[PDB]
């Protein structure tokens, strides 16, 4: 695998999940807390 | 036999001697009070491409317009320099030309090198090409140098330790000019033309009188052999670069050498000299890439002509002192001034 | 040196003919060719011109279109193909060469013509159109330009050509000051701007005809109306 | 692509379904999952979280409060099992932005020079020297397009462009690299060989073939994968621009190991003395030929907080930035005719000021 | 510009497409300089200036024999073929010190020398009858033994061998006292009947250009 | 041989010479006779230099 193709394709992916994961970490942060 | 060597001893040592009284003083020490000439820049007004290999000769005609090149690619090229235009093209039998040479009346054009022939070329003719009128055969070494006296009459120097004038109508040696022990490397004809001064690797300069055809006077100053002599403008002296690392400038009426030119940082060999128009500026094209532009009266560099990459083979002035002409090993010939 | 030109006869109006030049006794290759008409009683007239190799081509506004100039460089030969003959266009045909380098002489060589009979510019004038001489005496033939014919390069573009009856012109100076191969230094140019002027001193028999002077600076080339000297 | 909004929706959804349920120890919503009805209650993790572990479940005891708190006890160790720290990912990935910044900013920094020097002295001007100036220039661009797609990509057709750019001027530089290599195995394996003739090969190669498979890129991803900025993998079709690269490498290498295994001959047929000679040999000759590449070429795309991801990324990035670096000195400032030209334009300018 | 110098001008552009052209036809070929003495066979190795052209290989090699300032002439050449007789021995310190001569000449630094040995023949043929020997000229061969694992013949005569291996080393230890690694002797033995001598040319040649190859890499 | 060596030396020994001093200012005096008609020396006006 090219190092520099596959840093783009996994920086890209972690930038785009970025949402979800924060919002997800608030939540289970909030379920504990219940 | 040994009478004669005893004798030939005496006669040397007499002529060291009385060349030695002649010596009142030294033109290095008659020349210490004159304005030196500063710094001689000379930028590069033309470049002629075309040539392929190493430059090794290259001769300017008369009217200081046209010049002749002859290079290892086994070309003659006439440049009209005004303009950088190739008037002709001239393919040499021979590619090892170490010599060429430019008629005076402009009609012809010689060329020698180590094929120990001189061969001259028609430029002004009918049909509208250069063709070959004469071939000079009959020395028995490489030709190192050849000069027109006129339309029929060419001076040559030859690697077998003799030189030659021809008859170029009937092709014949008219006076055979020996003495040299090693080889003749380069030769210069007189402003008047009635004599001229070969050096050669036995490191002595010799004049000689073109239509006796005697040795009328000897000289040796160098340790190394002499590679190129031009004659002064007066006519009454020369300069001579040897492998010395040196330039040396005699005199004809002494009898003796009259100054060196030498620097420290300079061990490569003089490939070639040549005067100005004033004879104020000995040019000098060593093996060092560059030339320099030795004060003859001081012996002093007094500049640099530094833009060929390689060796500068050859180095020449034109008639009218406007330019100067350096060929190298680089393959271009250039135009300082 | 011979140019031979072959072509001519009789043509009906509005028709075509192809004029050749054969050259043989010079490096052709390297020549420039050129075409120069004369009517049947008036002077010169350039036609077309051809560089070595081909690479440049000119022609005369008055037959420009119609006309073709092509050279066979291996074949030795020059061709001017004719279209759209008109009235104007009946005349003796000559073919030229001329070398172009420094120091040459170009229209150095001029040929025999081929009759044809079918059933701005830069100016030259010339005043006389018949001066008497004598066999001995000096003649002095000016001729003027419309502009300065010195150049930058210091050139003065001035040839002059002697047509004697019954023959073809033949060129005497070229550049207004340099003397041709083969002719008596009896003849000489010299002038200055816009002055231009031949001399002859000791004048001999084979020297009656009529001169023309041309000019070289910029094309069309263009002749003189044309001095001719009578005995 | 899963998102914020969609993720919410769905979470609404369930907590809608949720109350409908319960309108039907008693179960409640501790938002995110239903607990349903002295007994340790196990619930499998929420099918409708994506980033959930679903063959897990959570654990509660009936409900019983936590020791010490007045807040509900429950396990979700089990669902949160296969998470990644997000913080470290993200330091990882600025740790490696770095490597390769500083890298290719000396790198094109050297190179620079380079060119300019093989440009300037009309001396050095061979179809050795010519190839050297193209392997340069796609080091430079390179190293350019690296920097243009970080500042479009993180900071629509604009950066469409900067992507592909960053895919080609990336592909030419594997494939002058590849050409330094061929030239030198012909230098040496082909007797007089011409060199004018295959200089306008090597410069189409160089510069064209790279092109080809990057247009086929263009298309397909317009035609099929047209989101985005195009930076992000759509599936197999990043295999039509690594692939090629990767067959660059493995060429390289092929070649490399005959220049070495010949020079290796040599000093055999002509002892610490004959390895130390070897061994220099080698070494000046790795940077030209991009050997470091062949150790990861093979690796997988593998998890961002794997062992075998953090080594490959650190030494990738790290001596590919810097081989623009080290074949910028060993092929030109310790060229002895680059040198002689510099120490004659030195000497030049020195007779200059001697004025 | 006049018509007349746009004439030449078109004139001088023609000029340089054919200087041009025959540049590009001449390039192609290898130059090499023939150098040697009388009874040493060296006009007599393939079959003013005695030039010659011959081909191998699709190669072409243009060999130079002139008849020592003009050998600057053969300067960028790729190689020079120096010629000796290792027949008589009485000359052989003369050939030996020609060899030197040529070698640490300041024009040819950078020219790799192909040294032939010629008459090996002659040279056995003398060993066999004895009439003179080498020690006689050279003290050192009494001392000398050949050596014992690089001795590949086709079944020769050991003295033969020893001798012919003492004259080499004396022209190669000569070549090596002060090369620098930028030319290498290439010595070979040629008989006036080995027809295998371009070969050998050819092959030196090649791996002189090789050797300028690797040291423009620093491979060497 | 040796009779000619001699020969020679004794012509080139039987000729008229002159004090160095008055040799060299005779190039001296032709340098500055010619000093002001050579532009490699004094550079001539760029129009009238051909290059
Ligand atoms: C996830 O990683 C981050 C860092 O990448 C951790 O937070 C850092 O922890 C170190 C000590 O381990 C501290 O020195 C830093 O100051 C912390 N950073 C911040 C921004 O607070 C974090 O603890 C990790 N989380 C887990 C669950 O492992």
């Amino acid at each position: 695998s090219v190092s520099e193709i596959q840093l783009m394709h996994n920086l890209g992916k972690h930038l785009n999940s970025m949402e979800r994961v924060e919002w997800l970490r608030k939540k289970l942060q909030d379920v504990h807390n219940f | 036999l040994d009478q004669l060597r005893q004798e030939a001893e005496q006669l040397k040592n007499q002529i060291r001697d009385a060349r030695k009284a002649c010596a009142d003083a030294t033109l290095s020490q008659i020349t210490n009070n004159i304005d030196p000439v500063g710094r001689i820049q000379m930028r590069t007004r033309r470049t002629l491409r075309g040539h392929l290999a190493k430059i090794y000769a290259m001769h300017w005609g008369t009217d200081s317009r046209l010049l002749v090149s002859a290079s290892q690619d086994g070309k003659l090229i006439i440049w009209d320099s005004y303009t950088t235009n190739k008037v002709h093209a001239i393919p040499l039998r021979s590619s090892w030309v170490m010599t060429c040479a430019y008629a005076p009346s402009g009609n012809y054009v010689a060329c020698g090198g180590l094929d120990n022939i001189c061969s001259i070329y028609n430029l002004k003719t009918r049909e509208g090409n250069v063709r070959v009128s004469r071939e000079l055969a009959g020395h028995t070494g490489y030709l190192s140098c050849c000069r027109f006296l006129d339309d029929n009459q060419i001076v040559t120097s030859s690697g077998d330790t003799t030189c030659a004038l021809w008859d170029i109508e009937t092709g014949q040696q008219t006076t055979t000019f020996t003495g040299h022990t090693g080889d003749v490397m380069s030769l210069s004809l007189a402003p008047d033309t009635r004599l001229f001064v070969s050096g050669a690797c036995d490191a002595s300069a010799k004049l000689w009188d073109v239509r006796e055809g005697m040795c009328r006077q000897t000289f040796t100053g160098h340790e190394s052999d002499i590679n190129a002599i031009c004659f002064f403008p007066n006519g009454n002296a020369f300069a001579t670069g040897s492998d010395d690392a040196t330039c040396r400038l005699f005199d004809l009426r002494a009898d003796q050498e009259l100054m060196t030119y030498s620097h420290d940082n300079i061990i490569c060999g003089i490939t070639s000299v040549s005067f100005s128009k004033s004879g104020r500026l000995l040019l000098a094209g060593y093996d060092d890439f560059n030339c320099n532009v030795w004060d003859a009266l001081k012996a002093d560099r007094a500049g640099v002509l530094a833009g060929h990459d390689n060796r500068v083979s050859c180095l020449g002035v034109t008639d009218d002192g406007m330019a100067v002409a350096t060929g190298s090993w680089d393959s271009f010939l250039k135009i300082w001034n | 040196v011979q140019l031979v030109e072959s072509g001519g006869g009789l043509v009906q109006p509005g028709g075509s003919r192809k004029l050749s030049c054969s050259a043989s006794g010079f490096a052709f290759s390297s020549f420039g060719m050129h075409w120069v008409r004369q009517a049947p009683e008036k002077g010169l007239e350039w036609v077309a011109y051809i560089s070595s190799g081909s690479g440049t081509i000119y022609y005369a506004d008055t037959v420009k279109g119609r006309f073709t100039i092509s050279r066979d460089d291996p074949k030795n030969t020059l061709f001017l193909q004719m279209t759209s003959l008109r009235s104007e266009d009946t005349a003796m045909y000559y073919c030229v060469r001329s070398i172009y380098y420094y120091g040459s002489s170009p229209f150095d060589f001029w040929g025999q013509g081929t009759t044809l009979t079918v059933s701005s510019d830069i100016v030259m004038t010339q005043a006389t159109s018949s001066v008497p001489v004598t066999p001995g005496e000096s003649v002095s033939i000016s001729c003027r330009s419309s502009k300065s014919l010195l150049h930058s390069n210091g050139n003065t573009y001035l040839y002059w050509f002697l047509q004697r009856p019954g023959q073809s012109p033949q060129l005497l100076i070229y550049r207004m000051s340099n003397l041709a191969s083969g002719v008596p230094d009896r003849f000489s140019g010299s002038g200055s701007g816009t002055a231009f002027t031949l001399t002859i001193s000791r004048l001999e028999a084979e020297d009656v005809g009529v001169y023309y002077c041309m000019q070289h600076l910029e094309y069309p080339l263009t002749f003189g109306a044309g001095t001719k000297l009578e005995l | 692509v899963m998102t914020k909004e969609e993720q919410i929706f769905l979470l609404h959804r369930a907590q809608a379904q949720c109350e409908k349920r319960l309108k039907e120890c008693l179960p409640e919503w501790d938002h995110i999952l239903c607990w349903p009805l002295g007994e340790v209650v196990a619930v499998p993790c929420p099918d409708y979280i994506y980033d959930f572990n679903h063959k897990g479940h959570a654990y509660r005891r009936c409900w019983e409060l936590v020791p010490g708190h007045n807040r509900t006890w429950a396990n979700y160790s089990e669902c949160v099992k296969f998470l990644t720290n997000e913080t470290r990912e993200r330091e990882v990935f600025d740790r490696l932005g770095m490597i390769y910044t500083v890298g290719y900013s000396v790198s094109l920094a050297s190179l620079t020079v380079a060119v300019l020097i093989l440009a300037y002295f009309r001396r050095l001007h061979c179809t050795r020297n010519y190839i050297h100036m193209h392997l340069f220039l796609s080091f430079m661009l390179r190293a350019v397009s690296i920097f243009v797609k970080d500042a479009v990509l993180y900071s629509y057709a604009g950066c469409r462009v900067a992507v592909t750019f960053f895919l080609y001027f990336l592909a030419t530089n594997y494939y002058w690299i590849l050409v330094e290599g061929l030239y030198l195995h012909s230098l040496i394996f082909m007797a007089f060989f011409s060199e004018k003739k295959y200089l306008w090969g090597f410069t189409v190669f160089g510069w064209g073939l790279p092109a080809v498979f990057v247009a086929v890129w263009v298309s397909v991803r317009a035609t099929l994968a047209n989101t985005g900025c195009w930076d992000l993998s759509s599936g197999n079709k990043k295999w039509i621009i690594q692939v090629p690269i990767l067959a660059s490498i493995v060429l390289n290498f092929i070649l490399f190991i005959n220049i070495v295994r010949v020079l290796a001959t040599k000093l055999r047929e002509t002892t610490r003395q004959q390895y130390r000679k070897l061994l220099k040999s080698t070494l000046v000759l790795m940077p030209l030929f991009g050997v470091h590449y062949i150790v990861f070429m093979a690796t997988p795309y593998t998890e961002v907080s794997g062992t075998l991801w953090q080594v490959q990324m650190h030494y990738e990035m790290l001596f590919n930035s810097f081989q623009g670096f080290f074949v910028a000195i060993i092929y030109c400032f310790c060229n002895g005719e680059v040198q002689a030209e510099i120490k004659k334009s030195w000497s030049r300018w020195t007779l200059a000021l001697d004025f | 510009v006049s018509a007349e110098d746009k004439a030449a001008a078109e004139r001088s552009k023609m000029i340089d497409k054919n200087l041009r052209e025959d540049g590009e036809k001449a390039r192609r070929t290898l130059r090499l300089l023939l150098l040697g003495a009388d009874n040493s066979g060296k006009s007599t190795i393939v079959k003013g200036i005695f030039e010659t052209k011959f081909q191998v290989d699709k190669v072409n090699f243009h060999m130079f024999d002139v008849g020592r300032k003009w050998i600057q002439c053969f300067n960028d050449v790729t190689a020079i073929i120096f010629v000796v007789d290792s027949s008589d021995y009485n000359r052989l310190q003369e050939a030996l010190n020609d060899f030197k001569s040529i070698w640490n000449n300041r024009w040819l630094r950078t020219i790799s020398v192909i040294l032939f040995l010629n008459k090996q023949d002659l040279l056995a043929e003398k060993v066999l009858a004895g009439k003179s020997k080498i020690e006689d000229y050279f003290p050192e061969f009494a001392r000398y033994t050949t050596p014992e694992d690089a001795t590949p013949e086709p079944g020769e005569d050991p003295r033969v061998t020893r001798a012919k291996y003492f004259i080499r080393k004396e022209f190669v230890d000569i070549s090596t006292a002060s090369g620098d690694g930028r030319h290498i002797c290439y010595p070979h033995f040629t008989c006036a009947v080995d027809t295998e001598n371009a070969r050998r040319i050819f092959n030196d040649c090649k791996d002189i250009i090789l050797q300028m190859n690797l040291r423009e890499y620093n491979l060497v | 041989q040796a009779r000619k060596l001699v020969e020679q030396l004794k012509m080139e020994a039987n000729i008229d010479r002159i004090k160095v001093s008055k040799a060299a200012a005779d190039l001296m005096a032709y340098c500055e006779a010619h000093a002001k008609e050579d532009p490699l020396l004094t550079p001539v006006p760029a129009s009238e230099n051909p290059f």
